[PDB]
């Protein structure tokens, strides 16, 4: 937020309707500047998000950050099958499987 | 009563960044018209990337090449950041070249110079020499929209060429804020910020117009209703 | 010939082709037996002007749903140095293929907490909610699981 | 859901001897070409290929409709089985 | 390879109407199978309603 | 990092010394015993599970290694540490029934 | 608050909506959240409720394509949780298939 | 790439659907989402402003000889939709008086110089015997929508401002689904649907709040 403050530019609109929501809430202390509310719901780990499908925001403050997440081995590449008519078994003249 | 056109002030900084401002736009179309044009920004806005690759004696992805470091698929893959402005417009896709050898840490400079085409990041690293390790690129870079996957365009100049992924997409970031403005008269009035950042094939500005007329080129469709 | 063009000279695809479902990774020829051309048959090719031919096609093709970019080839027969193999086995043909697996929709993501889920669902940038300074989110998991 | 199926429903005693109506009537259709039909032409179901819209082909789907309008007769030991495929494909032929 | 394109668009008329079952994994009661209408779809993922 | 260790994938530097080559298939060494080691890369090994076991190098020609240090990280592994997957940038917010 | 005998609140004098279009209208002009109680005009009865409570109860209506049953199924003075949709969708069921 | 197929399906002066495909991904709502904002934002249309009623001192009264209360009128008053024919033509005063038993409609409004009453069937009060209405009204050209504690105008002590309902949009809901042309499957298909009060029509507001649009593109024009 500092680095914006500087560049240029001040609280964003939909950044405040937010933070109005976010008073209702309780996530912030109401009388505060915009920077020390951002800053709180920061330090609660919640941040403004926008959609991006609209540019609106989300109606609320929305918890981001860096995870760590792996790849399984249980890929849909290994496991889509289909038959329509294929081997039968010796005895039974069932399908195999 | 209705207000007026508004004041469209222009912030260029290098040929990367760019800051686009409309003073004063009516109350709710600070989105209105900040988002959509982002949509257009980050999707739509023509751009180069490279395409394919021959690497003399190799013939698939998985490679490696002796006193080089890096294995083929750390090298196609330091090819994908190289960003190629062409300067005639109709140019449409190029062959760029490259040979080195020695103790070299080629970087992108290396490639022999074309015109109508500019490295506008000379100093991307490609791949690390050892004393005997030779090099020999046929890299294919186009102008194109969007991200098209090399399991999707299958792009072999030789028989052993290794299709590449393109980000053809020359917009880097487009972020836009909205802020209080008024006309005298009138409250809660909306100041339009448009952001653009940009690696140089197209422009921050050059990007923004080039969503503007999409935009525009787009609303033409509601003419003929059936 | 078209359903050729990537083998070498002996049956083996060259290593660096691209090799998908359907495609002859080896060719081999096995003797048909005693169903050998039945009247039936052997009246649809003396139409023909090509007679009954006495071996099969039993390359190994590839299976549905497989396969990628030949990387290596290892061919042992025996009569060659340092190999023998089970008894009656003339020759045994290994054919090695890649592939370079993006992430695509079904594949399962976990995250060292019990967190697992299949990818849904693919949004384009213009899509994922994003920062204020223009950033796009990479993964919107669901608060639901917690 | 089914378009109609309440109704459908609605008509027979049992769910399940809709089930064999509907699947017996959406064979006599299956064989004869249609031509035996009991709709008119713009009642037709019509699927939309990329050429351009044409007849459903799920006998099926007829067979529900077709159901709808109230132009069959459904119930048990109305008829000769051969007394039918007969005058049947008599009317339409195959 | 042989696949030509309007071999798909041939498909969408095949299945028109008609619908497939869908069986998860235990059985447990009438309902681990019920019928859908299929939508062709690319990706190689079922799509649950 | 011990895991990276023990694993026994990832590849060492036996005794102090300078880096002679490098290369996508080889890491050759001089150590202070005057002894040229020459590790090669096991590079894109087929495992048992169909994972790629690949052995990429981590240090450059003449680098200064004191002993114990990294010569080239194994598999699922970054400059030695257990890369099991990405770190990525997460929102935690219903989405639209994806 | 209690203001001269009956309990109201501050919202339901503000504003007072002649139908729940409106009611929309000033929820998609910033005027009104949809959590905020306000006054409505739905359907003759003049009602205490909010523009969410009254969206829903038009989905409910336009979905089954009958404004007079869909008012009768809902109970509309209640947060909707999983048993009052369970509700919903039985009573659904017996009334309309 | 081709010429995406504009479809419109109207029912009267007040509803239509309009199906544009197929579009490229992710425009189904580029387009369609700003279309919704301006719909709703900009569409200029005709407002009750503010009302005076001869015996009445605040909102909140009982009108003695009449079935309403005074909010009930307002409410009524709300729902009222006149088109202004004469473009320059900006306010209005519209003057009603009336009483004993009858029920008062739109069309007993004091008729004036190009002021079209669209509905004029609907409703504004029932007078019992003994029951004096006597009313004037301010009807004015703009656009969204204004509480009517937001405006204020009083053109007299004792005039009561409404709630000013400018739009005559009554609803955007826009409606983005996938489909597909050929070998290409992500394109969007864009339905919309634009419910109004006759004042304009479906089709019209749109083209209009299409008009703003560009018209804003050509705001990157000058720079400094």
């Amino acid at each position: 937020f500092g680095k914006r403050k500087g560049e240029g530019f001040g609280v964003d609109k939909r950044e405040v309707e937010v933070l109005r929501r976010a008073e209702k809430l309780g996530l912030v202390t109401p009388g505060k500047t915009p920077e020390e509310q951002l800053k709180e719901l920061f330090l609660q780990g919640k941040v403004v998000l926008y959609d991006g499908r609209t540019g609106e925001p989300i109606e609320g403050p929305i918890v981001v950050g860096q995870m760590f997440i792996m790849k399984l081995y249980h890929m849909v590449e290994d496991k889509m099958h289909a038959r329509s008519t294929g081997p039968y078994s010796l005895i039974t003249q069932q399908p195999l499987g | 009563s209705k207000l007026k056109a508004p004041v469209f002030t222009v912030r260029t900084q290098g040929r990367e960044y760019g800051e686009f401002v409309l003073e004063p736009l009516e109350r709710g179309f600070g989105v209105t018209l900040g988002n959509p044009l982002r949509r257009i920004l980050l999707s739509s806005i023509p751009g180069t990337a490279v395409t394919s690759v021959y690497i003399e004696d190799v013939l698939h992805e998985f490679s490696t090449i002796p006193g080089v470091k890096e294995d083929v698929v750390e090298i196609i893959l330091n090819l994908k950041e190289l960003v190629v402005r062409f300067l005639n417009p109709s140019l449409q896709t190029v062959t760029l070249l490259l040979k080195a050898e020695g103790p070299k840490e080629v970087k992108a400079r290396d490639f022999l110079p074309v015109a109508d085409v500019e490295i506008m990041n000379p100093d991307l690293h490609i791949a690390t020499l050892e004393e005997g390790g030779r090099l020999n690129m046929e890299v294919r870079v186009d102008r194109g929209v969007g991200y098209v996957p090399a399991e999707k365009h299958g792009i072999k100049d030789r028989i052993n060429a290794i299709p590449v992924d393109a980000v053809f997409s020359p917009v880097r970031r487009v972020a836009f804020q909205v802020e209080d403005t008024r006309l005298g008269q009138r409250t809660d009035l909306d100041k339009l910020t448009l952001r653009i950042w940009t690696d140089g094939s197209v422009t921050p500005l050059e990007a923004l117009n080039q969503a503007v007329e999409i935009l525009r080129e787009h609303l033409t469709y509601f003419s003929n209703p059936q | 010939e078209a359903a050729l063009r990537d083998l070498d000279e002996e049956g083996v695809v060259r290593i660096g082709a691209e090799v998908k479902p359907g495609d002859i990774l080896v060719g081999r020829t096995s003797f048909k037996g005693e169903s050998e051309p039945t009247p039936e048959e052997r009246l649809l090719r003396s139409i023909f002007g090509e007679k009954a031919r006495d071996v099969k096609d039993t390359s190994l093709r590839v299976p549905p749903g497989e396969g990628g970019i030949v990387v290596r080839t290892v061919r042992l027969r025996r009569g060659d140095p340092g190999v023998e193999l089970k008894p009656g086995v003339r020759e045994v043909v290994r054919v090695y293929v890649a592939q370079k697996r993006k992430l695509q929709v079904g594949d399962k993501l976990a995250n060292r907490h019990g967190n697992k889920g299949v990818v849904a669902k693919i949004l384009p940038v213009e899509d994922m909610p994003h920062l204020p300074d223009g950033t796009p989110v990479d993964v919107i998991l669901n608060p639901l699981g917690v | 859901a089914e378009p109609g199926i309440d109704k459908l429903f609605g008509m027979v005693d049992s769910k399940y001897r809709l089930t064999v109506v509907v699947a017996k009537r959406a064979q006599q259709l299956l064989r004869h070409g249609f031509k035996n039909t009991v709709l008119e032409p713009e009642e037709r179901p019509k699927m939309q290929t990329l050429e351009g819209l044409f007849d459903d082909p799920n006998a099926v789907t007829w067979a529900m409709k077709e159901l709808l309008t109230g132009r069959l007769v459904f119930g048990e030991n109305l008829v000769p089985e051969d007394r039918l495929q007969k005058e049947m494909e008599r009317l339409y032929p195959v | 390879r042989d696949i030509k394109d309007e071999v798909w668009d041939a498909l969408e008329e095949v299945i028109h109407g008609k619908v497939v079952l869908l069986n998860r994994a235990p059985t447990l009661h009438r309902l681990g199978i019920q019928a859908f209408q299929p939508v062709l779809v690319e990706g190689q993922s079922i799509q649950l309603h | 990092e011990r895991v990276v260790r023990d694993s026994l994938a990832a590849l060492y530097a036996e005794e102090d010394g300078e880096v002679a080559k490098v290369d996508g298939n080889r890491i050759v060494v001089r150590y202070e015993d005057g002894r040229l080691v020459e590790y090669p890369l096991r590079r894109f090994y087929r495992s048992n599970q169909g994972t790629a076991l690949d052995q990429r190098p981590r240090v450059v020609v003449g680098q200064r290694v004191r002993k114990g240090d990294l010569l080239a990280d194994g598999p699922a592994s970054e400059n030695g540490f257990l890369a099991l997957g990405q770190n990525v940038l997460v929102a935690i917010m219903p989405f639209d029934g994806y | 608050i209690k203001v001269a005998g009956r309990e109201t609140s501050v919202g339901r004098l503000k504003y007072v909506f002649a139908n729940p279009d409106e009611a929309l209208l000033a929820v998609a002009h910033g005027i009104v959240d949809l959590q905020d109680v306000v006054t409505v005009r739905y359907m003759g009865k003049r009602l205490e409720t909010s523009p969410g409570r009254i969206l829903f109860a038009r989905i409910v209506a336009e979905a089954v394509e009958d404004e007079k049953v869909a008012w009768e199924l809902i109970q509309l003075d209640v947060p909707q949780e999983k048993n009052s949709l369970k509700d919903l969708v039985y009573q659904a069921f017996l009334r309309l298939g």
